[PDB]
């Protein structure tokens, strides 16, 4: 049924957003709003749609200058945040641009303060050609016009390449717009600008994953056995003319459908190319993805070569940890997507229970997946906050909770391990070893002298 | 010796030091108890900054959000304003005050805060009669200041706010301390000093929690404990001791102006001079003794900087990055130990007040070598001097320039905020004589180190 | 349970393609996976002459390789049942993820 938690009473109002599974039930009945406003006051996860474009997306990229358009808050807050590595020495998480906004370009506008930091970032870093500029919450509310000033750098500058986002913190309810938004600004404006050469018969892009401590890298190394050249990934240790290039590949492999599945749908409509959507974190899973890959393409047999050593090296290992970890109970508190790539992976893989998960930004979408995958008994939260978490904590009593490292610290304090959900303890978590490593922190997490040493009261005799 | 200051020459920021100023008056509130800041705005002013506080502190702290969205973006937020005061209330039966702190965005649609405050009380009065929750107002737009200026506002706009309801009533015989922007471990400092001396005194805010226990009984302990008692009875104080001129001094200043308490604004007490004249101030205004034991810390300090300061750090160029007061302050500990601080970097717009401190004159008449201070500075500044040849042998300044030092092999001592990437630092004082000492000997355990990474004499540590 | 209970709760707990962004493209995979699992379930020649129908075989080769792996009936079953079965299976997909979801992006033009 759904569920009003004590917490909640005086916002009655979560109800609709909070599924307790249970058997015999039409689920169909019971799917929780979600994508919808904020209530104001509660603690909320959520955070702002220009993280979504900039933090979550755009900032992924290692050639690329990240233009905040703001003040210098919306900067500082998004770096040193993030973990998505590179192969040329991280650039993406070094640097960060503000235009620092101030009372007279409020007042006046800031183009020109935008104009002028373009040009600066461009001076300062002559090996850097290409650009990505963001409003944030001012710079909207008071019109600048970002693309008119991109054109203008352009022409002044033959030698970059400048794209530009609406993507204020207020738009939307959440991250989620920013995805929205930047991908078909991406898919309009710059796809189709550039073409590549293709060096094999088989070519896809990997759409919707962000490199988290080198997912990515991990999986290029599957594609590079197979003979598969990834035109461009969307977006992890990606540059941003191979995402100029999207439309000449034969296949679109998703993971991310909640950030980047607009751009799969638009390159389908627009160039043909079929999306496939896939599961690549999970062992199983993994093994079905690179099956379907290697069936698209007519390349079965490598497939099957590959799956059979990658199970050779690290099932045996997958299998100590499930030994170990059967029947521990799990919640996972993140944005939306890993509760359902994560729920029935863990549980076939592992043995791990999940109880209780709660989405940030997800939408109905999400929660269909998550439900149909997910048990019996599990709490499904949309939008969830901060006393609703103690309160999901007393009722299911999780043994390790996957979610951000705040929340975490919190956590703690209740003798509850967790590892972190978003940018991971020691992964990279994707692929096969990674659903090792996965298992690894989960199972370093619980086994752990540190809870039982903080349960004791050395005044009890 | 000339000691220059100069602005950045550039409009944009690329690296910035310090954040913008709601992050700063997030920080001041969540070192009251009972407190828990409402960020009038959108949703990632709030969320951002709850995660760089727990990259600072390795914990939780709580601040909510109005959730603007494109319809009060628009339209207009009060009622979002409204709500966001409501939900807490009814969701937090034990909560007090509430800082509402605007952003860029509210500051920009023109939201009349103290007009929801009006309306927010009289709903609050009607809803709960045996309830009183203080609402200050709190005004930070985010296109001018910085974090340091947010933080000395919102203390301040909370002082106002508490003292206006309580007045002045019986003397207290208490100090009021504003220490500043400091680590726990500074309190717990402070707190020592104070007790040897037999000086009562409130510490605002006293943050010294924040480093909170696993505890057998799972209970959390993790909030500031400067309680809206503690800060209506700074109306009553003896006196103030403002440390920190560009983060509370303001507020000593108020309570001078409207209660007649007298504000005494010290130098930050980095170094062994400000740290004495520091306990001299305290002295003179309480009429006690700087006791024995103070005396026995400095001399302890004293000796164990007498052990590095010619063999290791004379004739070593530093570069220094952080909050205003501390930027300065350490300076000034540096000549100390024979370090030369040859460039300071400070972050924001406030360069007019920077070239009247007096501890501009103060370095320029000890500095035996040319100082560059850089104001409105980002990192990127800093980058870029290397780059363009400036040898340093050491930095100091927070986490978030850690690239910098990694990518040029300079040596980097972690002060200020936020310290995120090396483990405890919030617990280990950096003012005081205590302090003096800790920072120094991290200066020479981090030149230790890079002598055996780099072999540069690494033989040399044995005897000296 | 029927078999046809079999294949849906199969579907359900495993496949991503019936829960694509948009009631059309939701449409075309029931259909296109659906009628490639037929074929490969009676032993006829996949589809294979469009990138689409590539797909469409990709995942139902997935399908019926776990189908005949997990359930005893889907060897030892004729062809006439894979017809019915099938048939039941695309309504009782397009019910719960089309005509009877809440989902309210479903139905909207715009990606
Ligand atoms: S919801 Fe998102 S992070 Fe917030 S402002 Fe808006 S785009 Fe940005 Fe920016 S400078 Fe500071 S942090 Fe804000 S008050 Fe403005
Ligand atoms: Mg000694
Ligand atoms: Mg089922
Ligand atoms: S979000
Ligand atoms: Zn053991």
């Amino acid at each position: 049924p759904m569920v009003l938690l004590e917490c909640d009473k005086d916002i009655p109002e979560r109800q609709k957003h909070i599924y307790l599974k249970a058997p015999n039930e039409d689920t169909r009945e019971f799917l929780p709003i979600a994508n919808a406003a904020t209530i104001p006051g509660t603690l909320s996860e959520r955070g702002c749609a220009f993280c979504g474009a900039k933090l979550v997306i755009g900032g992924v990229l290692k050639d690329t200058i990240q233009m905040i358009h703001g003040p210098l808050g919306c900067a500082y807050d998004t770096w040193h945040t993030k973990r998505y590595p590179t192969d040329n020495g991280h650039f993406n998480m070094k640097y960060v641009w503000s235009t620092d906004m101030k009372e007279s370009h409020v007042v006046f506008g800031g183009e020109k303060r935008l104009e002028k930091s373009m040009h600066e970032a461009f001076d300062e870093m002559p090996d850097i050609k290409r650009m990505i500029v963001y409003t944030t919450c001012p710079t909207a509310l008071i019109g600048d016009d970002i693309k008119a000033v991109a054109k203008k750098v352009m022409k002044d500058r033959p030698d970059v390449d400048v794209f530009t986002v609406e993507c204020p913190g207020f738009s939307g309810v959440s991250q989620s717009k920013g995805h929205h938004v930047l991908n078909i600004g991406w898919i309009n404006e710059k796809v189709e600008t550039m073409e590549k050469e293709i060096t094999s018969e088989y070519t896809m892009n990997f759409i919707g994953d962000f490199n988290i401590q080198g997912d990515t890298q991990l999986l290029q190394t599957y594609w590079d056995r197979l003979g598969i050249q990834v035109v461009a990934h969307f977006t992890g240790n990606g540059t941003y003319d191979d995402l100029r290039c999207m439309h000449q590949a034969q296949l679109n492999v998703v993971n991310c459908a909640r950030s980047s599945g607009y751009i799969a749908n638009e390159l389908k409509k627009r160039y043909g190319i079929p999306r496939l959507d896939i599961d690549s974190w999970g062992f199983n899973y993994m093994a079905e993805g690179i099956r379907k890959i290697c069936a698209f393409f007519g390349i079965e047999e490598k497939g099957e070569e590959l799956i059979a050593e990658e199970y050779a090296k690290w099932k045996p290992k997958l299998d100590w940890y499930k030994e170990r970890l059967q029947g521990k109970k799990m919640a996972i508190w993140t944005g939306g997507p890993r509760l359902w790539h994560w729920t029935k992976s863990v549980e076939d893989d592992l043995g791990v229970q999940v109880v209780a998960m709660s989405s940030k930004f997800g939408h109905e979408e999400d929660f269909e997946k998550v439900i149909a995958r997910g048990k019996e008994g599990t709490y499904y939260i949309d939008d969830g906050n901060e006393l609703e978490f103690f309160e999901i904590i007393d009722l299911v009593k999780p043994d390790v909770i996957f979610t951000g490292p705040r929340v975490g610290e919190l956590v703690k304090k209740l003798h509850i391990p967790y590892v972190n959900g978003h940018g991971y303890h020691n992964g990279p978590y994707m692929g096969f070893e990674g659903f090792v490593n996965l298992a690894r922190d989960m199972y370093n997490a619980v086994h752990n002298p540190l809870r039982h040493l903080a349960a004791v009261d050395i005044r009890d005799k | 010796a000339e000691v220059k200051l100069s602005p950045r020459d550039r409009e944009g920021i690329i690296n910035p030091m310090y954040d913008c100023q709601p992050a700063g008056a997030q920080y001041a509130g969540i070192g009251i108890k009972d407190c828990i800041p409402l960020v009038h705005g959108g949703q990632g002013c709030t969320m951002f900054v709850r995660l760089l506080f727990a990259q600072h502190f390795k914990e939780n702290f709580d601040v909510a959000s109005t959730s603007l969205h494109e319809e009060s973006a628009v339209f207009g937020g009060a009622k979002r304003v409204e709500e966001g005061v409501l939900v807490l209330a009814r969701r937090y039966p034990n909560l007090r005050v509430i800082p509402i702190i605007t952003t860029c965005s509210t500051e920009v649609i023109g939201d009349d805060i103290e007009g929801s405050i009006r309306v927010c009380n009289r709903a609050l009065e009607a809803e709960f009669p045996d309830r009183k929750i203080y609402l200050a107002p709190v005004h930070t737009p985010s296109f001018k200041g910085s974090h340091v200026t947010g933080y000395a506002e919102c203390v301040k706009s909370v002082f106002k706010t508490i003292t206006d309801a309580h007045g002045k009533g019986q003397p207290s015989g208490k100090l009021n301390v504003f220490p500043g922007w400091v680590n726990p471990g500074d309190v717990v400092l402070l707190k020592r000093y104070f007790k040897e001396m037999d000086v009562e005194a409130n510490i605002y805010m006293d943050t010294e929690d924040f480093d909170s226990p696993m505890l057998p009984n799972k209970s959390i302990e993790t909030h500031g404990r400067t309680t809206v008692e503690d800060i209506a009875d700074s109306a009553n104080a003896l006196a103030t001791l403002s440390l920190a001129r560009y983060e509370g001094n303001t507020t000593g200043e108020l309570l001078q102006k409207t209660f007649a308490v007298p504000n005494a604004l010290v130098n930050t007490p980095y170094g062994i001079k400000n740290t004495d004249d520091m306990l001299r101030k305290i002295a003179e205004v309480t009429g006690k003794e700087i006791p024995e034991s103070l005396v026995r810390e400095r001399g302890i300090a004293l000796d164990a900087l007498a052990d590095l300061a010619h063999m290791f750090f004379a004739n070593k160029k530093v570069a220094i990055f952080g909050h205003p007061d501390l930027v300065l302050g350490l300076a000034q500990f540096c000549m100390e130990v024979e370090l030369e601080p040859v460039l300071l970097l400070i972050g924001d717009d406030q360069g007019n007040k920077y070239k009247k401190d007096p501890r501009i004159e103060e370095l320029k008449n000890t500095a035996h070598f040319d100082i560059e201070i850089v104001h409105n500075a980002d990192l990127w500044e800093l980058e870029k001097r290397i780059n363009a040849g400036l040898q340093l042998d050491l930095i100091m300044g927070h986490s978030k320039g850690r690239y910098v030092a990694i990518e040029a092999n300079i040596p980097m001592v972690r002060v200020g905020f936020p310290t995120f990437d090396r483990a405890g630092l919030y617990r280990k004082p950096s003012i005081g004589y205590q302090g003096a000492m800790e920072l120094g000997e991290m200066i020479a355990n981090a030149m230790f180190a890079h002598m055996e990474y780099t072999r540069n004499k690494e033989w040399i540590l044995n005897t000296w | 349970q029927s078999h046809l209970d079999d294949l849906f709760a199969y579907v359900e707990e495993r496949c991503l393609w019936q829960f694509f962004s948009r009631t059309w493209d939701r449409e075309e995979n029931i259909e296109g996976v659906l009628n490639q699992v037929g074929r490969l379930l009676t032993g006829q020649e996949p589809l294979r002459g469009t990138p689409q129908e590539r797909l469409f075989y990709a995942d139902a080769l997935a399908m019926a390789n776990d189908v005949r792996e997990r359930f005893p009936w889907a060897s030892q079953v004729n062809k006439e049942e894979i017809e019915f079965l099938l048939d039941g299976l695309k309504s009782r997909l397009v019910d719960v993820t089309i005509t009877r979801s809440t989902n309210r992006e479903l139905n909207h033009h715009l990606y």
